[PDB]
RNA sequence: AAGCGUGUUACCUAUACUCUACCGUCAGGGUUGAUAUGAUGCCCUGACGAGUAGGCAGGCGUGGAGGUCAGUGACGAAGCCUAGACCGUAAGGUCGGGUCGAACGGCCUCUAGUGCAGAUCUUGGUGGUAGUAGCAAAUAUUCAAAUGAGAACUUUGAAG
RNA sequence: ACUAAUCGAACCAUCUAGUAGCUGGUUCCUGCCGAAGUUUCCCUCAGGAUAGCAGAAGCUCGUAUCAGUUUUAUGAGGUA
RNA sequence: GACGUAAGUCAAGGAUGCUGGCAUAAUGGUUAUAUGCCGCCCGUCUUGAAACACGGACCAAGGAGUCUAACGUCUAUGCGAGUGUUUGGGUGUAAAACCCAUACGCGUAAUGAAAGUGAACGUAGGUUGGGGCCUCGCAAGAGGUGCACAAUCGACCGAU
RNA sequence: AAAUAUUGGCGAGAGACCGAUAGCGAACAAGUACAGUGAUGGAAAGAUGAAAAGAACUUUGAAAAGAGAGUGAAAAAGUACGUGAAAUUGUUGAAAGGGAAGGGCAUUUGAUCAGACAGGCCAGCAUCAGUUUUGGUGGCA
């Protein structure tokens, strides 16, 4: 015996977890993000991008289509905390949302059925943003901060 | 043994336990019963009372078989008859038929009266006894007698 | 920091097992701890904490002491309980008819307890019979008769034992013990 | 698979080093108490290197674990091995120094037959 | 005033205070008709943690001894080296690699000539200084030849 | 002064590991506790014994007896 | 505990749910260096040491509370008014183990210088407490008995 | 006479003794070498390999020796011989360096390294629990 023993080893027998009280209840946004309302996006692929708000998902993320014919970004999901809500809104009361959910941006050369998505919802979309004027172009710009822009002094 | 000694634990430590300042040395107030009246007077009156001075006459050649006289009490008496046939003297507590207890041959020079032996007669034969180990002997109805 | 009033990690003081390493008295020990826990018998609790002392904590008790105990009126069918040994007395002549629980007999103290009518049991048969020590008489015997306790407190005027090794005349009977030679204590 | 534990906290993953064990060659690193009257080591002054003391035990849910979760227990021949065979995800096998080359080809596949993780499984192998 | 006096707030930061975690110590407890078979165990609860001289406790290591592991080993024991790895708060333990060649460990106990940084310690070995200080008294050497691997220094001749 | 580099008593061996209240040193870890330099005596003043401080072992019991505190009542004191 | 008529739910005696990347030197460890801040040389005597106090140029090996006679406290063990086989004898697988008679030591008696004498008036005393036990009480408590121990007054033994 | 003594002599048997700075001063040509007029003082020093098989032969060099070759399980065993530590040193490689160096906490950089797919690594978000910090605002005295 390079070792003697163990006269009693450690039981084998794993515990089960105690009864956790911790229920799953739905996250309350804050009050600046309402649907329609146009968003920049502080990161990803589309940093700085300026998009509308559509649909508030069941998975606590953001769906936009801030139009892909206007500035190429897609149906998407953002992060709520990665945002910055703009006082300005768009009207969204002529678009269908209903059908995007997780599933439809669940993982497992685009889609056909995504390409044509986006040209449905956004029809809608582009249109009335035609309401108002320079928001197509405003869209269309990315957003920065120049040499003097404070964001704990700036509005928005 | 070795391993179990403190002087493994001081192992290490500079002075072995002896201390920094006292600095263990060899012999720092004497040797033996040195000073037992001047440095080491109050020790000796506080915990040896009567070591110095001189006592009572002096004994040239003593021989301690002169003094030897063993005592045995009267509650003890009664150990010098066998444990078996004890009891058969213990019932039928009367005279004519006694113990005969040779306490001598038992190693005894005295009985003494501590006292308070059974009221059957026993014949004790002895060398010496006290005046009240012969008075509980005899208020038992036994005989003390003497031997040499 | 904190003003401490007391000496902070003191122990107890007390034995919480016996320092014998007997593995017949540990049975004893864990016969007698799940009694004093498993039940509200104070003697359960006396006795355990009995058979963690030490030698000189239980002296030898004389079956003569324990017949001494069994003359207070209403005593003689208890249990006599000795946490220790129980000796033989030779200068007692009756003894009477007693049940007897100790740790130890000698062969004389259990040949002069049998022969009265009695019976010597060991402590985990008196556990059995008196799970909660009814009827029972705990004896303990002399603890300052020992000669050691002579020399306890060793001073002048105190009157106690010297320690001395040859005793009688010339020994320590001289100038500190008489006033014809100096002082007297 | 080791049983499921918490995160290893070491608390202390630096080797206390004995003082000036760096400075002279005749002092080891093995560590030794100051019991100097004057040391600012033992007197814990700030700069100076810390002491071992009680408050930097490990977990006891969790002392005496591998990084990958198992008890080491050293081992020396196949029947030593079996000790584990029903304690395969609390402790993990260590081939003793001494053991042959051809006395670990043994042991590496009475292991690998009882799953038992062996902590060096490359001892004495010409590859 | 970044000075002096005085007042107001805001702010900075101790191993101190609060809360939590982990370690240890102490204290109080729970736990046997399966204690989900280790009761010097497992677990609950609370508090506490500075330290010379010194005391006690629990451990780590070394030489040898009784027992045991039908323990390791010429398919490589012990030793040594190793900014390679792992465990322990630590004393230390274990593994890989290289070198090596014949014995040596784990555990339970026994025993001691049992653990080093000091003692102007003992014995041995080695440095920096350092290619340094120096190899300067006794007037003095020189040329050629020979020998020789090699001549300021040997031999011979000549001269001084 | 000199008496073999030795002289106000040579050198060699042994008694002899002479004694030293004096100087130096006194070898692993961690844990808990934790001082004194003051009392009396001593050919004592660089030292001891003694009491005190400290540790350990505990023992008898189980909230007592208490208390580096105050109040109330009652004394005492001869300093500012 | 809260809500809900209930069912059940909950933020109520300690983090769950969803999603992404990587799956290796990315995190981490070790080590070298750099940077911020900090860090005087250890040991010793000392009221006080980094000291312009002492020892230490370096490294290896050796290197200092041991053993014995007698003894105090405490602890463990065996037996117990006894106890101690080992001076010896017997026996042996032979310095071991096993067995044993008489003595002897200590204890079971003290006191006095000694000659000597030598321990129950009593339930081996009385009083105050005293753990535990007994009786009665649901319990609190009350009464009885009260070992050890503590205080005190007595009795007995020896000296005077 | 015997029972008693025996650190000398002779012959034996042993050891929880020491293991080459130990154990006798002396494991060895040890009371030797050496020092002192003398009395006296008095060391250091064991180990190639199983066997010498102790390196034939070639080559460079005046030679020592080197480089090969060879013996051998091994020359990382070559009589400067088992292993072969440290101090100290040479070469190579890496790194840093304005009046020391060394160290403690943390991280960057370089180099190096262990483990794991039947969840390992690093994260983001939501709703809670515990401890805090910073605001907005409401009702009262
Ligand atoms: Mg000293
Ligand atoms: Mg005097
Ligand atoms: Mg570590
Ligand atoms: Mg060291
Ligand atoms: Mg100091
Ligand atoms: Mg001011
Ligand atoms: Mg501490
Ligand atoms: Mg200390
Ligand atoms: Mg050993
Ligand atoms: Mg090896
Ligand atoms: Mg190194
Ligand atoms: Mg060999
Ligand atoms: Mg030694
Ligand atoms: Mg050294
Ligand atoms: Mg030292
Ligand atoms: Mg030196
Ligand atoms: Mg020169
Ligand atoms: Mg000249
Ligand atoms: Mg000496
Ligand atoms: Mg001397
Ligand atoms: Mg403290
Ligand atoms: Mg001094
Ligand atoms: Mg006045
Ligand atoms: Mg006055
Ligand atoms: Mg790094
Ligand atoms: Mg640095
Ligand atoms: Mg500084
Ligand atoms: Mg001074
Ligand atoms: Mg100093
Ligand atoms: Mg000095
Ligand atoms: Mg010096
Ligand atoms: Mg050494
Ligand atoms: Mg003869
Ligand atoms: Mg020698
Ligand atoms: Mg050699
Ligand atoms: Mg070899
Ligand atoms: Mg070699
Ligand atoms: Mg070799
Ligand atoms: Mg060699
Ligand atoms: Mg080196
Ligand atoms: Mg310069
Ligand atoms: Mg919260």
């Amino acid at each position: 015996s390079a070792q003697k023993a163990p006269k009693w080893y450690p039981s084998e027998d794993v515990a089960a977890l105690k009864k956790t009280r911790k229920a799953a209840r739905p996250q309350k946004l804050r009050a600046s993000l309402v649907p329609g309302t146009v968003l920049i996006l502080l990161a990803g692929r589309f940093r700085g991008k300026r998009v509308v708000y559509l649909k508030h998902l069941e998975d606590n993320t953001l769906l936009i289509s801030g139009p892909f014919k206007v500035n190429g970004v897609p149906l998407r999901r953002v992060n709520a905390r990665y945002v910055i809500a703009t006082s300005t809104k768009v009207s969204v009361e002529g678009v269908n949302v209903e059908k995007f959910n997780v599933e439809y941006f669940a993982k497992e050369e685009i889609k056909a059925e995504r390409v044509e998505d986006q040209k449905v919802v956004d029809k809608a979309l582009i249109a009335e943003i035609k309401k108002t004027p320079l928001l197509k172009q405003y869209l269309s710009a990315s957003f920065s901060l120049k040499n003097g822009d404070k964001p704990h002094m700036l509005k928005f | 043994p070795s391993r179990f000694t403190k002087t493994r634990k001081h192992r290490g430590h500079v002075s072995a336990g002896k201390g920094r300042i006292g600095k263990h040395r060899k012999h720092p107030g004497g040797r033996g019963m040195a000073g037992g009246q001047h440095h080491h007077r109050i020790n000796m009156d506080k915990y040896h009372p009567g070591y110095f001075g001189k006592v009572g006459m002096r004994y040239f050649h003593k021989q301690q078989a002169h003094f030897w006289k063993p005592v045995l009490n009267l509650d003890k008496l009664w150990t010098l008859i066998p444990e078996d046939k004890r009891d058969q003297y213990l019932k039928s507590a009367s005279k004519e038929t006694a113990p005969v207890i040779d306490t001598l041959a038992a190693g005894y020079g005295k009985i003494l009266g501590k006292g308070r032996i059974p009221n059957v007669p026993v014949i004790v034969k002895a060398r010496f006894v006290s005046k009240l180990a012969e008075e509980k002997i005899r208020a038992a109805g036994g005989v003390v007698e003497l031997i040499a | 920091g904190i003003d401490h009033t007391s000496k902070q990690h003191k122990r107890s003081g007390h034995r919480t097992a016996p320092k014998s390493d007997n593995v017949y008295l540990k049975l004893l020990v864990k016969l007698y701890t799940f009694l004093a826990r498993r039940t509200d018998a104070p003697f359960n609790k006396v006795v355990l904490k009995a058979l963690f002392l030490s030698k000189i904590n239980r002296p030898p008790v004389s079956v003569s002491r324990i017949a001494r105990a069994l003359k207070q009126e209403g005593a003689a069918n208890k249990t006599v309980v000795v946490v220790g040994t129980v000796t033989d007395d030779a200068r007692i002549f009756e003894f009477p008819k007693t049940t007897v629980a100790a740790l130890r007999f000698t062969a004389g103290a259990r040949a002069k307890i049998v022969k009265a009518g009695g019976e010597c049991i060991t402590l985990d048969q008196l556990a059995v019979r008196a799970p909660k020590g009814q009827n029972t008489l705990i004896l303990r015997g002399p603890r300052n008769s020992r000669e050691a306790v002579r020399h306890f407190g060793m001073g002048p005027h105190k009157g106690k034992a010297p320690r001395i090794l040859s005793t009688g005349r010339k020994f320590e009977r001289a100038r500190g013990r008489r006033r014809s030679k100096g002082f007297k204590v | 698979a080791s049983l499921p534990h918490p995160k290893i906290v070491k608390k202390h993953t630096k080797k206390f080093k004995r003082h000036h064990s760096d400075r002279y060659h005749r002092v080891a690193e093995n560590w030794r108490k100051q019991k100097g009257i004057d040391s600012v080591v033992r007197r814990r002054f700030r700069g100076n290197i810390s002491q071992p003391k009680i408050g930097y035990g490990s977990n006891k849910k969790t002392k005496f674990l591998s990084p990958s979760g198992h008890k080491t227990f050293l081992v020396a021949n196949v029947k030593d091995l079996e000790t584990l065979t029903m304690h395969t995800k609390t402790y993990a096998a260590e081939i003793a120094h001494n053991i042959s080359a051809k006395n670990r080809v043994v042991i590496l596949a009475r292991a690998k037959a009882l799953g038992i993780k062996v902590t060096n499984p490359k001892g004495r192998l010409a590859l």
